[PDB]
RNA sequence: CGGCUCAUCGCAUCCUGGGGCUGUAGUCGGUCCCAAGGGUUGGGCUGUUCGCCCAUUAAAGCGGUACGCGAGCUGGCAGAACGUCGUGAGACAGUUCGGUCCCUAUCCGUCGCGGGCGCAGGAAAUUUGAGAGGAGCUGUCCUUAGUACGAGAGGACCGGGAUGGACGCACCGCUGGUGUACCAGUUGUUCUGCCAAGGGCAUCGCUGGGUAGCUAUGUGCGGACGGGAUAAGUGCUGAAAGCAUCUAAGCAUGAAGCCCCCCUCAAGAUGAGAUUUCCCAUUCCGCAAGGAAGUAAGAUCCCUGAAAGAUGAUCAGGUUGAUAGGUCUGAGGUGGAAGUGUGGCGACACAUGGAGCUGACAGAUACUAAUCGAUCGAGGACUUAAC
């Protein structure tokens, strides 16, 4: 794919700071509502870390008010403001889906600050 | 209506100016030239003879050789036309690149399909299953031809056969950007072909 | 299912057309020999492209 | 990705526990109803003392996929219990207020009445 | 890949015996369709032994059966490697060996060859 | 809520309403005036009915009945079990339809129906004496001279004192429906009789909490100490079908 | 028997289109013609057609084909219980459970895919399009506009603009599923001398992931724009018939029907099309008619492969070469190897180190394998015109 591999690099960002798989960042989203931009920041821990280039991705967990909320935050995207990361946390795998079972006293195992 | 045609590579996302991850195609072709114009007074209707991978010797062939001298470039592959380009900017020698297109225009794709190789009644014709319990060992089978008077079957009642290797027409496609220096068109959406296939990229035939 | 005829004495003659069987690849051994299917080493000479084996 | 004869739960203070879908509105013959279309619901267990009871069939408004809801921007949203909320007749529920959240799917549509109410909107 | 006509607890065991009878006899008569996968993976075990690491040992170990190689020597299958099999083709990159084919036998309508070291 | 099975067999079974003499009509003792099917009141006009309360077991019953008597219909209450009130049913068909009896030797063919799960199956065994047959679900069969076993229902369906006798289909209909309706009788009517079958001492407002009173004293959990609704929906009618209770009314 | 697959079909239309007349102020309606192109549901409860209920929808159209279709599916007679009748044996378009209907496709039909031969010389490509097939649905919402309307309430028409559902076609980059030679974690025993580290087997040992390819629940997209001729009509001109007329003459107009416009296959369309470019017009036997024999142009045998594929074929390629594999440099994946050192009584931790490993995914690289060879394959008949 070495003639797509070019053009990538034009529309990659760069400004993204590298992160484990399993740990917690916090993420700002620029969202247009209608004319004010509600610029939120939401943070927590992240369990993919499926690449893809362009598609590099991730998707993050939040608890929110009794339920856990799964945020698929595209890595490539302008709506991205900032990631800042918070725990570096030993994980075992790049998989965190068992997490989405264990939402309680579960996340404290699994970060073990570095 | 213009029209290049060219190989695929692979499918992309880009996003332009807003949130948009479209997906995108990989579809870069070499600036195609014109090999010889058919005219209507003498070959019944208009049309222009299109070239694209021109190869080497290797596989050339003495009526393949002399079929471009008129149009003097070197022996290329798929050779196709466009019936229904303007006679007018399409002379024997001519060559066409992507310049042609830009940002916002209705495009058409024909293409081979992908060759699945011999399917069944169900993912060729749209066969739904049958029940799997209950007593019933009948599923996968494309039920009984019809009626029974006629003592025939009708022409035309589905079954598996080979599926692929035919063209696909998708109209209403746009492109979101183009680059010139590595040849490069990026289609919204998807389009038909595999790898390595010859894609006819023809204005969307509104 | 049942065969419901004998089938003819023309049509049976007339079936085993495409069945006969084609003619194999035979090539000129390049040293002591008088044919080898191609691509592979004869059993004759034992020998391929110059080669003892 | 709802469906008929789909478990559903309650996320306003309707006193509803339980819910079982029948139909889904969203257009005719469909069965798969992903965020914001309307639900006709049947209620299989309640707290007894609120606005309706137990069995009451109503209408509802899907809140929690537990399959994505995408948008067109690339993001996703998938939540975990699938819950739902209790309106009335018109783009009003009739609920007291919510637990918990709701997504931001409803600005397509004229739900921007349940979305005032939202302790959080992501 | 080719599946070899069985399954894959067999598959597996069906070619790690053929690199220990590749690597002793170095010249294997054997069913070509067999002999033309086999080729893909035992020249990833010559250029693991060209590594020279007890790393390097191990993951051939892993493959590589314990039969008794060479006579009056005690070299193992895994000894007859890194002492004999990457000095003699310390040079060549890629291509150790090759597939010179034969005819088919009398009962079996199976084409043959024949692989060697080269 | 029922389907082609008692409407659809009365209709062509209507068709017998002029060879029936008598006819035997059948309501609840524990709720009479629901229990009468107004499908039914559309094609018996000018016969001699009487209604029938059947397993009776008091001082409801009789009032009832005497509001009934002058309605313009006579009630005569019989058992399942003992053979009381049987006594004064097989002399009031030659006595009231005295008018088809001496007026020609011919028999006397009367037609039993009304509500199902109320006595209906049970009133051919106990005025002959031998069985013919029994079902304790809400359905029954299909069959003096009398051929007479089938079920009147309800066409076309109040129904929270209906179903507390359990006359209808209680598979999957509603369950619930007589868990939070029956414990106010017993709330509102006979407060007392709910002290002894579980041991409570005072019965609380929040009738879904009492719920929970029960089941552990009952037992039938479903996780993690949660008492099941489902399993408690189920020993309440259990209890109350079979007399656990007592001997308690409905209407007044 | 009723369903399940699947259909196709009629119009006596269920909705959507086109007009008629009413009880249509406007909105909304019943009812009668045009119309068969699509489209016409999901549950409880029913043997189940009967019927009942709920929620729907633009509405759940009638009906035919062995009451459509069991060599495609779907049991969905002996024993009993019974009642009733007959003294009894035993009866019953009487009631309840328990209860086995077979097939390797010869032919014709079908769905594909080939091989021969034709098309007055071979080839190579490109195409023409008679003719056939597929596609033909709509719902909400926003303007125009509370405008036209009516005591009011109500509130469009015509026509733009968003957004759905169903359904069809494409595709793996997202979103998930799959992945049996990928990756690690771990049990039980056995196994290489032991330790360590490994192998074998146990549903692939098991659990946690996953490249590729293949995939839908995912994504893109389709049913537009229209023209032409017609129905019911709608009319204009006017005859028969001094008025007058939808009609006779003669004009228009007007439907999702129908041709055509989109798409796909289509010159074995035996009418075998047509251009473009090759290729030569041999050697020979027979008075001649001709018959061979080598070969071009070229194709193929044969060989490595897959974008192809049940095989054939198609396609990439065959030593002036990147087709495959190996090799590298990578991607992606799991993710912290072994060894060593440290720390810990030890189980184990930490260090060297986003490590080591990797199946089809890339990109370079002749290192192997595609050798060496063979076969087929044309000399263009005959009228007549124009040249
Ligand atoms: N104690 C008591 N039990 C009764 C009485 N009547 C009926 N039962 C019991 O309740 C059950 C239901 O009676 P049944 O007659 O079969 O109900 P049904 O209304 O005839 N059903 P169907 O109309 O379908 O034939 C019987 O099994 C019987 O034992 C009664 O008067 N007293």
């Amino acid at each position: 794919q070495k003639l797509i591999e070019d053009i990538t690099k034009e529309q990659l960002r760069t400004d993204l700071p590298a992160f484990r798989p399993g740990d917690t960042l916090r993420v700002h989203v620029k969202v247009v509502e209608g004319n004010r931009e509600r610029i939120q920041i939401f943070e927590g821990v992240v369990i993919k870390r499926r690449g893809g280039g362009i598609s590099e991705t991730f998707t993050v967990r939040k608890i929110s008010y009794g339920v856990g909320v799964e945020r698929t935050f595209p890595v490539h995207t302008p709506k991205i403001a900032k990631i800042e990361v918070v725990r570096y946390g030993k994980v075992r795998r790049a998989k965190l889906y068992y997490l989405r079972e264990l939402r309680g006293k579960a996340a404290r195992i699994k970060e073990i600050r570095r | 209506t213009k029209g290049i045609l060219g190989r695929k590579i692979g499918m992309t996302q880009v996003f332009a100016e807003n949130g948009d991850l479209i997906p995108v195609t990989v579809i870069e072709a070499a600036p195609n030239v014109v090999l010889q114009k058919k005219t209507a007074e003498n070959d019944g209707y208009e049309a222009i003879q299109l070239g694209f991978d021109d190869k080497r010797e290797k596989l050339s062939n003495k009526p393949e050789k002399g079929h471009v001298a008129k149009a003097e470039t070197a022996p290329k592959r798929f050779v196709k036309e466009l019936r229904g380009v303007e006679m007018d900017a399409y002379e024997v020698g001519q060559e066409v690149k992507v310049e042609i297109f830009s940002a916002g225009e209705i495009v058409d794709v024909t293409g081979v399909s992908k060759g699945k190789g011999f399917q069944g009644a169900i993912k060729r014709h749209g066969q739904s299953r049958g029940p799997m319990s209950h007593g019933s060992r009948y599923h996968r089978r494309p039920g009984s031809m019809g009626p029974v008077d006629p003592n025939r079957v009708f022409k035309g009642k589905l079954l598996p056969g080979r599926m692929g290797g035919e063209q696909i027409t998708v109209q209403n496609l746009e492109i979101v950007k183009v680059d010139a220096e590595r040849n490069l068109l990026l289609i919204k959406g998807n389009v038909p072909g595999a790898k390595k296939s010859l894609i006819t990229v023809k204005s969307a035939v509104k | 299912a049942v065969p419901f005829r004998r089938t003819s004495k023309m049509k049976k003659r007339l079936r085993r057309t495409h069945f006969k069987l084609n003619v194999p690849g035979m090539t000129e051994c390049p040293s002591c020999g008088e044919m080898k299917l191609s691509h592979r080493v004869c059993k004759a000479c034992g020998s391929y492209n110059g080669k003892d084996i | 990705m709802i469906q008929q004869e789909t478990r559903l739960k309650v996320a306003d203070n309707s006193g509803a526990r339980e819910v079982l879908t029948i139909k889904v509105l969203g257009g005719s013959g469909r069965k798969t109803a992903n965020i914001g279309d309307v639900i006709v619901c049947t209620v299989k267990q309640a707290t007894p003392g609120g606005v309706v009871k137990k069995g009451e069939v109503v209408k509802a408004v899907i809140v929690r996929t537990k399959s994505g809801a995408r948008r067109s921007d690339g993001s996703y949203i998938s939540f975990d219990e699938n819950a739902c909320v209790i309106i009335r007749d018109d783009k009003s529920p009739r609920g007291t207020r919510i637990f918990g959240p709701v997504a931001r799917e409803l600005r397509e549509n004229n739900f921007m009445k349940i979305v005032s109410l939202a302790p959080e909107v992501i | 890949y080719r599946k070899l006509g069985r399954t894959s607890a067999q598959r597996k065991a069906m070619l790690r015996d053929l690199t220990t009878d590749l690597i002793i006899n170095e010249r294997i008569e054997t069913t070509e369709t067999r002999a033309k996968e086999l080729r893909s993976v035992v020249e990833k075990m010559i250029t693991l032994g060209k590594r020279g690491d007890l790393h390097a040992r191990r993951q051939a170990a892993a493959y590589i059966r314990n039969e008794v190689a060479n006579e009056e020597n005690n070299q193992d299958a895994l000894q007859k490697l890194f002492s004999d099999i990457a000095t003699r083709y310390e040079e060549r990159q890629g291509g150790y060996t090759r597939i010179m084919k034969l005819g088919p036998r009398r009962g079996d309508g199976a084409p043959m060859a024949i692989i060697e070291l080269v | 809520w029922f389907p082609g099975h008692m409407a659809k067999a009365r209709r062509e079974v209507t068709e017998k309403l002029k060879l029936i003499d008598i006819v035997y009509e059948l309501v609840d003792a524990r709720i009479p005036m629901s229990s009468r099917n107004p499908m039914i009141e559309d094609i018996l006009k000018n016969k001699p009915r009487i209604m029938l309360l059947n397993k009776a077991d008091a001082a409801v019953t009789q009032q009832w009945k005497e509001h009934f008597e002058n309605q313009g219909i006579r009630s005569l209450s019989i058992n399942s079990v003992n053979g009381q009130g049987l006594n004064q049913i097989v002399p009031a068909s030659k006595e009231i339809l005295q008018e088809k009896f001496d007026r020609m030797p011919r028999a006397i063919r009367a037609l039993i129906i009304g509500i199902p799960n109320v006595g209906k199956s049970t009133l051919i065994n106990r005025l002959a004496k031998k069985n013919i047959a029994k079902t304790g679900d809400r359905p029954g069969i299909t069959t003096l001279e009398l051929l007479d076993t089938p079920g009147i229902l309800w066409p076309k369906f109040v129904g929270l004192r209906l179903a507390v006798t359990g006359a209808i289909k209680d598979s999957i209909i509603n369950l619930q429906d007589v868990a939070v309706f029956g414990l106010r009788f017993l709330e509102e009517h006979y407060p007392e009789r709910l002290k002894e079958r579980y041991g409570l001492d005072e019965i609380p407002e929040d009738i879904a909490e009492l719920f929970d009173a029960i089941g552990e004293k009952r037992g039938c959990l479903m996780s993690g100490g949660l008492i099941n609704y489902d399993k408690t929906t189920e020993v309440i009618i259990r209890d109350i079908r079979t007399e656990k209770f007592g001997r308690l009314s409905f209407e007044q």
